[PDB]
């Protein structure tokens, strides 16, 4: 389904990773950000709402989102929020992005660049399509 | 307020 | 053309803005930076090109783009250096939400968005995210 996305986080040096994975594609975006705070998590999901139509979204039920800016968030965007819920058979994913990561991080000087160096690779990886070509492809109305 | 306001 | 896109700065209350707008569709994202540094530049050209299919940027030149980490993320990410009207439109709707908003960031964030899902025309007619992902689509197939 087109406007399904799960969020989850990761932690790495000692600093947050916040991940959106579009579930039909694969596709992901991904932020560093200092703290898994409310106003850090809506402005990612701001963001990425205005990116993409995003319909709802999956989480971890962590604080973060319960948080009334989050709702807040969610509301002005239209987005359903589906906290703690799976859609089935991901830490893989995470496994993975910090896979990645790991080999393009003495290319970078700061972790947040090597972060996206590593959603680049990740979304342009052919598997046969890249997740990028799967996202447009499954959103496009005409 | 959207963000931290209100 | 699918993989063009246009960069410009906009400077409000002492922060700075910059746009990338996808030529072919109106298509923006933006992004609220304390100054325009060579670094920043950077960090918001590898994100952009994470996302879409980026081929070339054309840019006011300023000294933010002849950076050598500028140059280091664009070797990498395969981008060649070398919608006035978007941008004082993305303008004109920031001012019109900007006291929905404690900071300039989520206004910025809000017009983009609102900016991108607005169908232009009547029944028939596209909204600029639409328009981006279509023209993509079209060209993979
Ligand atoms: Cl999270
Ligand atoms: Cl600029």
């Amino acid at each position: 389904s087109p406007g399904i996305w799960q969020l989850d986080c990761t932690h790495l040096e000692g600093k947050v990773i916040l991940v959106a994975v579009h579930v039909a594609s694969g596709y992901i975006e991904a932020e560093v950000i200092p703290a898994e705070t409310g106003q850090e998590t809506a402005y990612f999901l701001l963001k990425l709402a205005g990116r993409w139509p995003v319909k709802t979204v999956h989480t971890d039920n962590g604080s973060n989102f319960t948080s009334t800016t989050v709702k807040a968030a969610c509301d002005w965007a239209g987005i359903k929020q589906e906290d703690g819920i799976p859609y089935n058979p991901i830490e893989s994913m995470n496994k993975e992005l910090k896979k990645i990561i790991g080999q393009v991080r003495d290319q970078a000087e700061h972790l947040k660049t090597a972060v996206q160096m590593a959603v680049f690779i990740h979304n342009h990886k052919r598997k046969g399509y890249s997740a990028g070509e799967r996202i447009v492809d499954i959103i496009a109305t005409d | 307020k959207l963000d931290n306001x209100x």
